[PDB]
């Protein structure tokens, strides 16, 4: 079959490139570590207002202000 | 139940295949005429088309028919020579070479060495002429036009 | 420019009417093209760009094939324009006149509720979001790839199987 | 439906974009979201014949939000009376409706 | 209205140009110059007759591929969604399905013309 | 010779350069020392309608600042 | 909006009247079907843009998809009809009564 | 290179959107009081217009419910001129 | 002032068409070992005006077999679309800022086909109809690849707006990421516009001037300048998309100048290609542009869908 | 047809209705109906003769219009209520247009003119599927909206279907049209009761399928398509006359056979709602539906017709065609009345 | 080079201003010539090129030859030769240019 592919790289190299690129497109997302930051970046974009929340008195991990320590630090997007 | 209207009704076939007047093959016809630039000079070329592919070609030549043979019958052997220059008009010296050879055979006479050598020389020059012509006109027809202008200088 | 949308709708009606009178498929395809253009324009008037552009593109690519076919199959010596038939011309004129009379009639028996010649252009857009972003048509269609992925598979199967259907009908 | 295969398996192939108050792609409300939500929350547990007359007020409010016919009638009446008065010479339109106001911001 | 204006301007340019082309020159009309060309000789029949098209299957599948374009074209907006896996799989499936259909047509000689 | 083509190319280039610089300068002239605003989303249109209604003259491109 | 919805429905009705009331050719009938499709598309799109129901906006693309597949198979049947009889007319298709 | 550049573009976008988020409240407040001003103006005109017709409540509703139903571009901008009506529609749709 | 802007966008494009005709003739000449026009002006810079004037003084042909309505309306449409295509072109600041510019271009061109395709039918004759059907085949061939190529290319730009490509190309060209898509786009712009080797509708040696054999005067001139305007448009599109010039917000005329340079290069490349190669066959064009370009196009679309994700390079929505 | 194509096409045929059932959106419902439409035409047009082309064109052109009308109804409902489901408080015009188009899809009178033609233009299979499986999703639409239909045209259409099916099958020598008019009549019986306990509509549907499928197999076993061809069955395969007789006498509903149960219980639930004289008319034209079945079974089972000399070759050779389901479906028809309370 | 002068060919006679009869005109090819001349849109000119077309030429006395295109199309300018040197045809084309240069049409229209 190596000989078959050797023949097909000479005769009909357009379909060889096509199948190679198809398989590469399907396989490379599985490989990279950067694949997961895509959804995270699409999530980080604030297209709509972050609606504030009522202080029940039981919201420690929720911040009281924008520039407090709590909340998702977006510094992973910096210096990615 | 036989009505007046269902009287002419005929029972269907057993294999559900009716016999028909198979429609006439009305191919389209086109004059690939003389003015057409691919018609190499004058060429009617009626051709039938089933779309854009050819089912029949009937070349109606007769548009550079003058009557050169009858005029030759009316002229001398020397007066008749330029007709051969004018028959194939891109390979001139070869046609008159043929005529000359024929008349020489009828006369039982041969030309000398130098004349034969310059005759074959100009025959091959005519070959290069007509091959330039044929190749470059074929290319013009197919779409490539630059060989024409490159070789017509030669 | 308040009667804009009503003019566009009336033109679309006339295009589809001249279609329904059925001249040769050449002028029928011309009518389809003009009517798809008008449709695109009103879909834009109501705040939609993508859907109109795609109606236009699809119907153009389709009427191309209709031309290629009707030159082969639905062709006659005399393709029967709208003017070719005095009867078709009469029904076309009568249809324009009848729809005009009908609009002027239903603008009387009901002051408003079906058609508003008086207030026209005042009821088109219905609560726009005056402050907004990521709001156009195209997000909703791109939902075919997320949150409505059954439309995508069912459409793709229609096309895929249609290829096989084409080959079998033609063989 | 006829064969509730979705409810059998808990999936939602099509039964999650059935109406307006249903998961717009980014959280943009469709108009009459509140009205349709209220109509639907009235007509739950009930089926049909009883909801059509115990949840009629909410459907009528929804129908007026979506089709919005009575407001057309109201504005058409106001406009007609205004045109009559202006033709008679009784009404005098103000600057903030002739095109000359002090814009607010 | 800017775009409407540009298009009206181009329209009126074209129409004024045709008006000039028709009403500026001189005319000498007669039946032997107003009849169809066909290369010096006369036509043997009408041009409003069947022209057999030999790529009709290719035309229809072009229509279906046009719809495939219409389905693929929302991708620039589909990519700014949070999932970015469902859209990936679904676009993969769509393109692969289209390629499979193209391959079936190719092998069954649908892209070849009806000789 | 081949340098006898440069005249036509030069007219062609001077003609293709004008549609850009002309549009830029017309924009700056009408809107005023400013690029013509792009409003691709309704938020930008809101900002411009606002700035129109702030001006005192129905023009979105006066840019009232901290003098208020 | 109510005006244009009325007009679009009347346009649908005209195209339906067309594809019902036949003439000689069949291609014209297929075009009337395409016109009905187009009017339905525009109705759906306008309702979706008015109501701001971006969840239903995948519906008209589906309409176009299936309508174009419909047109495709109709045109293939037309190819067969022409290969049989030669001239596209719907009056030659009168042999199943017997 | 494209990867890194689009990476930065997705950060400039974050900045712009964050500014939009910071200024949403002011625009919302002003939008609210502007709409309410326009509705009160419509009401104060409808009063003098339809003072005479027999049965007409001037601030009446078209809904059985009592909650806030936000108005629409025709109730608002209804009694106003045609330019405002034709810029509410066709204002963004026809780009600046 | 918008009308003055229309002038500054429309009249120079027409002079550019007129002198592109000259440049075509002279470049083909010098490639053909001859000098083109150098008589009527100093170096032949008046031959286009001469041709136009002479064409508008010739008597137009209204045949008997023709359908005069479509006959007169098709060149109108042709030029109108060729001249409306220049509208959203950012050079760098456009005349009309649309958010879906590429869809406007695509639809406008797919409608521009109908000029050929109705002029050929209306002109009741054989070679005319041959040219029309060849146009149908050509469009069937190229439209799919054009759209999916353009999709794959803008799948790293993030929008259909033409103006966003300038910021997409602030530090690089899209030719190095996508040279294959650029190749296929170039040859599809060559199949579009009916330009050699993909001419196949006025194929003077196959057909005797298809879809123009019955057109003589200013109508034929309109078709001519429509073609020679679409050429410059497509070169402008290639150089806005792939060969992104330098914006420099303070120096926008620099963008305009580099745009001019690249557009002239690519147009001269079209003329070069006319001079060099022979013509394809309109079935060989199908075989090429379905059995070589569409497989690789779909494969590279898959690639360009994967690529924003596995590289974390998803572009922004404005 | 190669196997990949058959897989694709039969999957599509199976998935049209299946999408139609397991879908709350009316639009995916429409999608399923269109899959049923698209995928049927290849196998209708498989033998490639003018009759098949005509049948396929008639089917396509009649079903496309009905599809567009259903889509109109759906879009008008979406405009009215902002949903993709026919609620109550919809417009009766929308609902009636939906009913009209669905009747055109099924084949009910006065929309019946295409079904016998199309059925004659296609083989015995593709008549079976067309008359049994294509009827199931269009019926599912009505079953899902039964308390919204007007109880007047629903009955006028049923009565017209009854009358016209009976009268049309009275004089059809072709069997492929007898089956069509039988379909028309039975869809009439179904649609009459559909606003009244639609479980009985599905009962009549299942009974009708179980009767028609083996009948089509019987016609298939010798490719019988005419009274004179089915009459040459006392020589070719004479072990089938018993089942053919009992199946025809179940189709034309006679008591001891289970094909009388649907008519009987339909009349019951119609007299429970004071729909008396309509049921009387229906029950009295079912007799004419029975008459031509009786004529047929005379011709084939009781008064053996002349045969040919060449039919002895068929006796020399052997057969394999009865699929072992003909027996089960013919015996579960014609002998399952005493189990009727478990059917209802 | 002719394109140096603005003289480029066009295949269709309707996109043409002149026809050059470069060859022998036969009785079988004369209707086609006249159809083509007719289809050419006025203003239009003719150049008879060669002895075979000026007159009958070397085939003057033959049965299938018209003894000049003068009898079928109106000729503006005659170019002699068998063949005429392209130098000479070019001279004749520039002479036709000079002929067009002195047409005086609008002058006489004003003087009508
Ligand atoms: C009642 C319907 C009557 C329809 C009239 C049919 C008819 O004309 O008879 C054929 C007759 C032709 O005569 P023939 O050539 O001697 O028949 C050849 C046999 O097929 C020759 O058949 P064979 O050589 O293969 O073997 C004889 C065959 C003979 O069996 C038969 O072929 C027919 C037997 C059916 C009997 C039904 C009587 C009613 C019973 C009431 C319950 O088998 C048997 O021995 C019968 C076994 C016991 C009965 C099995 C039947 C089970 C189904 C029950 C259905 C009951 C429905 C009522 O005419
Ligand atoms: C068209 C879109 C659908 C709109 C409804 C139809 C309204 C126009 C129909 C007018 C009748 C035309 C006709 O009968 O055919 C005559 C012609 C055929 O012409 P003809 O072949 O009969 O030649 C006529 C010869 N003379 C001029 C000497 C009388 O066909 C058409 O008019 C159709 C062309 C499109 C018509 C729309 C024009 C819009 C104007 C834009 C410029
Ligand atoms: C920038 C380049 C683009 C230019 C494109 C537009 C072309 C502009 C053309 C300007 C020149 C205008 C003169 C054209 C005259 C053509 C008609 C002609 O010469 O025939 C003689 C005509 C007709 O004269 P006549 O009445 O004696 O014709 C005689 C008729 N026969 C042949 C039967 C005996 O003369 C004129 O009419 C001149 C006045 C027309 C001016 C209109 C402007
Ligand atoms: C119900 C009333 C029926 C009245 C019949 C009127 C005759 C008619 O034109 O309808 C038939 C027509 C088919 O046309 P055709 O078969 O070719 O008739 C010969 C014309 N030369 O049908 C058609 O061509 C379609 C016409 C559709 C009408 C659209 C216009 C509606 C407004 C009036
Ligand atoms: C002989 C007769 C020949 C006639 C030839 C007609 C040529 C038509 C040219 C082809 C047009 C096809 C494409 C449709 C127009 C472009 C649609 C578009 O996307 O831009 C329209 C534009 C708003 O669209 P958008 O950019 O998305 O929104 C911007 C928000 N700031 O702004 C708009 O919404 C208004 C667009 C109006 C389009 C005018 C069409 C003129 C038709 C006149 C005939
Ligand atoms: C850019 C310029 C162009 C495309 C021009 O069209 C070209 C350069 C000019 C041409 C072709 C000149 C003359 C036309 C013609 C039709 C001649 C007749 C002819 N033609 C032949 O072959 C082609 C012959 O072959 C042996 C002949 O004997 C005869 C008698
Ligand atoms: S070269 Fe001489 S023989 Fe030939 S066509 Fe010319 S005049 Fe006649």
């Amino acid at each position: 079959i190596s000989a078959f592919l050797k023949n097909a790289w000479a005769k009909e190299p357009v379909l060889v490139v096509s199948f190679s690129v198809w398989g590469l497109a399907i396989i490379m997302p599985m490989i990279s570590p950067y694949t997961k930051y895509a959804s995270m970046i699409n999530k980080a974009t604030p297209y709509n207002y972050p609606v504030p929340v009522r202080d029940d008195g039981n919201m420690p991990d929720v911040p009281s202000h924008p520039q407090d320590p709590l909340g998702p630090s977006l510094d992973w997007l910096k210096n990615l | 139940y036989p009505s007046k209207e269902t009287a002419h009704w005929k029972p269907p076939p057993w294999n559900d295949v009716d016999i028909l007047k198979e429609k006439a093959v009305t191919n389209m016809t086109l004059n690939f005429g003389p003015q057409h630039p691919a018609a190499h000079g004058v060429l009617r070329l009626v051709l039938e088309l089933s779309g854009e592919m050819v089912r029949k070609c009937d070349p109606h030549i007769g548009l550079l028919h003058r009557g050169t043979e009858k005029l030759i019958e009316y002229k001398t052997y020397l007066q008749a020579l330029p007709y051969f220059d004018r028959l194939d008009y891109v390979s001139m010296m070869c046609n008159e070479q043929a005529y000359s050879i024929a008349v020489e055979k009828l006369l039982n006479i041969q030309p000398p060495p130098r004349a034969q050598w310059i005759r074959v020389l100009f025959g091959e020059i005519t070959r290069i002429l007509n091959h330039i012509m044929a190749v470059t006109t074929h290319a013009l027809d197919i779409g490539a036009m630059t060989p024409f202008f490159w070789m017509f200088e030669e | 420019m308040n009667n804009y949308i009503f003019v566009l709708s009336s033109l679309f009606l006339v295009g589809c009417l001249g279609l329904a009178l059925k001249p040769s498929p050449i002028y029928g395809g011309l009518g389809l093209i003009v009517s798809g253009f008008v449709g695109c324009l009103m879909v834009l008037g109501f705040g939609g760009s993508f859907l109109g552009l795609m109606v236009f593109l699809i119907y153009l690519g389709g009427m191309l094939v209709v031309f290629g076919y009707t030159t082969a199959m639905a062709t006659e010596e005399y393709p029967e324009t709208w003017g070719s038939n005095w009867l078709i011309l009469g029904f076309l004129v009568l249809g324009v006149i009848m729809e005009v009379f009908l609009i002027c009639v239903l603008n009387y028996y009901d002051e408003v509720g079906v058609i508003n010649l008086d207030g026209l252009g005042d009821w088109l857009m219905y609560e726009v979001d005056d402050v907004g972003v990521m709001l156009e048509g195209g997000i909703g269609v791109a939902a075919m790839y997320s949150c409505a992925t059954w439309m995508m598979v069912v459409a793709g199967w229609s096309l895929f199987a249609g290829i096989f259907i084409i080959i079998e009908i033609t063989r | 439906p006829f064969l509730d295969i979705q409810k059998k398996l808990g999936i939602s192939l099509d039964r999650h974009f059935m109406f307006l108050s249903a998961e717009q792609p980014y959280k943009n409300a469709a108009r009459c979201h509140a009205f349709e939500k209220e109509w639907i929350e009235c007509a739950h547990g009930i089926g049909g014949t009883r909801a059509k007359k115990e949840c009629k007020i909410e459907f009528d409010d929804f129908e007026e939000c979506l089709l919005r016919y009575k407001t057309m009638r109201r504005m058409h009446d106001i406009k007609k009376q205004r045109e009559k008065l202006m033709k008679e010479g009784k009404y005098t339109p103000p600057p903030h409706h002739s095109g000359r106001e002090e814009p607010r911001p | 209205m800017n775009l409407y204006t540009v298009i009206f301007i181009n329209i009126l340019l074209s129409l004024t140009l045709i008006l000039v082309a028709f009403w500026l020159p001189q005319m000498n009309l007669y039946s032997e110059k107003a009849n169809p060309y066909e290369c010096g000789f006369d036509p043997t029949s009408s041009a409003r007759l069947p022209f057999s098209m030999k790529f009709f299957l290719v035309a229809i599948t072009f229509l279906l591929f046009d719809l495939e374009i219409a389905l693929l074209l929302p991708l620039p907006w589909a990519i700014q969604t949070i999932k970015t896996s469902t859209m990936m799989i679904m676009a993969f499936i769509l393109v692969t399905i289209l390629s499979l259909g193209l391959a079936y047509e190719w092998t069954q000689k649908g892209l070849e013309w009806t000789e | 010779m081949w340098f006898e083509i440069l005249p036509g190319l030069a007219i062609m280039g001077v003609c293709l350069v004008i549609p850009g610089v002309s549009t830029a300068y017309i924009h700056k002239f009408t809107n005023g020392g400013k690029e013509k605003r792009v409003a691709r989303v309704q938020y930008q249109w809101y900002l411009m309608e606002r700035d129109r209604r702030i001006s005192g003259v129905n023009r979105y491109y006066v840019s009232k600042g901290l003098e208020n | 909006m109510p005006s244009t919805f009325f007009n679009l429905t009347m346009a649908f009705s005209l195209s339906l009247l067309g594809t019902l009331m036949f003439r000689s050719h069949l291609m014209s009938t297929l075009l009337c079907l395409e016109g009905m499709v187009l009017s339905l598309f525009i109705m759906t799109s306008v309702t979706s843009l008015n109501s701001n129901s971006m969840s239903s906006m995948p519906i008209p693309i589906t309409i176009l998809v299936f309508a174009a597949c419909e047109a495709a198979v109709g045109l293939a049947l037309l190819v067969k009809v022409s290969n049989t009889y030669g001239t596209d007319y719907v009056q030659n298709l009168n042999l199943l009564q017997c | 290179r494209m990867m890194r550049w689009n990476q930065e573009r997705r950060r400039l976008l974050i900045e712009d959107l964050e500014a939009r988020i910071a200024l949403m409240p002011l625009f919302q407040a002003e939008k609210d009081r502007r709409t309410l001003q326009i509705l009160r103006e419509n009401l104060e005109e409808e009063a003098i217009i339809m003072k005479d017709v027999p049965n007409w409540k001037v601030g009446e509703s078209v809904f059985h419910t009592t909650r806030w139903v936000p108005p629409l571009i025709g109730e608002m901008y209804g009694l106003r001129t045609k330019e405002e009506m034709s810029n509410a529609n066709f204002g963004f749709t026809w780009y600046t | 002032m918008f009308f003055i802007n229309i002038l500054t966008l429309l009249v120079p494009i027409l002079i550019a068409m007129a002198f592109l005709t000259l440049v075509e003739r002279k470049i083909l000449g010098y490639m053909q070992l001859r000098k083109g026009p150098n008589i009527v002006g100093p170096y032949g810079i008046l031959q286009p005006f001469a041709d136009a004037m002479k064409l508008f003084m010739k008597e137009p042909m209204r045949p008997l077999t023709t359908s005069m309505s479509l006959f007169i309306i098709a060149p109108t449409l042709s030029l109108t679309l060729a001249l409306s295509l220049w509208v959203p072109l950012p050079m760098p600041h456009p005349l009309i800022n649309l958010n879906l510019g590429i869809l406007f271009i695509l639809a406008t061109s797919s409608l521009s086909v109908y000029s050929i395709l109705w002029s050929g039918w209306a002109s009741n004759s054989k070679y005319s109809l041959f040219g029309a059907l060849r146009a149908v085949a050509q469009t069937i061939s190229y439209e799919v690849t054009m759209a999916i190529i353009l999709l794959s290319v803008l799948l790293m730009n993030g929008s259909y707006s033409l103006q966003t490509l300038i910021t997409t190309q602030e530090h690089m060209w899209l030719l190095l990421p996508a040279w294959p898509m650029a190749m296929m786009w170039f040859i599809s712009t060559l199949a579009e516009t009916n330009r050699a080797p993909f001419d196949l509708t006025e194929g003077e040696s196959e057909l005797v001037s298809g879809f123009n054999v019955e057109y003589a005067a200013g109508p034929f001139a309109l078709f001519f300048m429509a073609e020679y305007t679409n050429i410059i448009l497509m070169n402008a599109l290639t150089t806005i998309i792939f060969l992104g010039p330098l914006y420099y917000i303070n120096l926008p005329e620099l963008y305009s100048t580099n745009f001019m340079m690249e557009a002239l290069l690519l147009s001269s490349t079209f003329l070069w290609i006319r001079a060099s190669y022979p013509r394809f066959r309109y079935d060989q064009l199908m075989h090429l542009l379905w059995k070589n370009f569409l497989p690789l196009t779909l494969a590279l679309c898959m690639w360009h869908i994967s690529l924003p994700i596995f590289t974390a390079g998803v572009p922004p929505y404005m | 047809m190669n196997p990949i194509t058959l897989a694709i096409i039969y999957f599509t045929i199976f998935l049209g209705p299946v999408i139609t059932m397991s879908s709350t959106n009316l639009m995916l419902m429409w999608v399923g109906l269109e899959f049923s439409l698209l995928a049927i035409i290849p196998m209708l047009i498989n033998k490639k003769n003018p009759r098949s082309t005509e049948a396929a064109t008639k089917y396509f052109v009649t079903q496309a219009t009905a599809s567009m009308i259903i889509l109109l109804a759906i879009v008008l409902n979406y405009k009215q209520l902002g949903t993709w489901m026919f609620q109550q408080q919809t417009n009766g015009l929308i609902l009636n247009m939906t009913l009209m188009a669905l009747s055109m899809k099924l084949g009910l009178a006065p929309f019946h003119f295409w079904l016998p033609e199309v059925t004659q233009g296609i083989p015995l299979h593709m008549g079976l599927i067309l008359l049994t499986w294509q009827k199931i999703a269009p019926l599912s639409i009505l079953i899902q909206i039964y308390p919204l239909l007007n109880s007047t045209i629903i009955l006028m259409l049923a009565i017209t279907s009854i009358f016209m099916g009976a009268w049309g099958g009275l004089n059809q020598t072709q069997m492929r049209k007898i089956m069509a008019y039988s379909s028309i009549a039975h869809m009439g019986w179904m649609l009459a009761i559909l606003p009244y306990n639609p479980s009985l509509t599905l009962l009549n549907l299942m009974i009708y399928i179980i009767l028609t499928a083996p009948m089509f197999m019987a016609l298939m076993l010798n490719n019988s398509m005419t009274i004179n061809s089915i009459s040459l069955l006392w020589n070719k395969t004479p072990a089938m006359l018993t089942m053919i007789s009992l199946m025809l006498l179940s189709l034309g509903g006679l008591p001891p056979l289970t094909g009388f149960l649907p008519k009987w219980i339909i009349i019951t639930e119609l007299m429970k709602n004071n729909c008396l004289i309509m049921a009387t008319l229906m029950a009295m034209m079912a007799l004419l539906n029975l008459f031509f079945y009786t004529r047929l079974i005379y011709s084939t089972s009781l008064t053996m017709f002349p045969t040919n000399n060449n039919s002895k070759m068929m006796t020399h050779q052997t057969k394999t065609k009865p699929n072992l389901m003909f027996s089960t479906l013919a015996i579960m028809s014609t002998m399952t009345l005493p189990l009727a309370p478990q059917l209802i | 080079d002719m394109d140096r002068f603005g003289v480029v060919f066009r295949a269709s006679p309707r996109q043409a201003d002149v026809m050059i009869v470069a060859g022998t005109l036969t009785n079988k090819m004369a209707p086609a010539l006249r159809k083509v001349y007719d289809q050419m849109p006025e203003p239009r000119y003719v150049v008879s090129m060669g002895s075979c077309a000026n007159g009958g030429g070397y085939y003057h006395y033959s049965y299938s030859v018209v003894r000049g295109c003068d009898r079928i199309v109106p000729v503006d300018i005659y170019v002699p030769g068998c063949p005429p040197t392209a130098e000479a045809l070019l001279y004749g084309i520039l002479q036709l240019q000079r002929k067009i240069k002195r047409e005086q049409k609008l002058k006489i229209w004003y003087r009508r």
